[PDB]
């Protein structure tokens, strides 16, 4: 029962569904792929003016 | 009266046999639900999380 209770601990982390991806690593590679986006918009813009 | 004191006296010894099994074979279940558990635990972890992700 006590395996039973840290294995669902550990794979949970304190949120109801289930975290298979670290979940800060995938709000990493969020914030990575949101300003990588910025910077696309700012270069397309720069593309139309050229 | 006192045939109806044996009567309940033996009938408690008579009944407990049965809630003995009836908490092993319980307790066995939830051996079988814990590792069923546990199965499924350690496919999320190794097979879901550890190595795919």
């Amino acid at each position: 029962n006590k395996d039973v209770d840290m294995l669902c601990d550990t794979l949970y982390q304190g949120g109801n569904q289930l975290l298979l991806s670290d979940q800060e690593l995938t709000e990493q590679f969020h914030k990575v792929e949101s300003q990588l986006n910025k910077l696309n918009h700012l270069l397309t813009d720069i593309l139309a003016d050229v | 009266v006192l045939v109806g004191e044996q009567q309940q006296c033996q009938d408690a010894k008579s009944q407990q046999k049965e809630q003995m099994l009836l908490l092993e074979k319980k307790s066995a279940a939830y051996s079988q639900v814990l590792l069923r558990c546990l199965t499924l635990l350690q496919r999320l972890l190794q097979e879901h999380r550890l190595k795919t992700q």
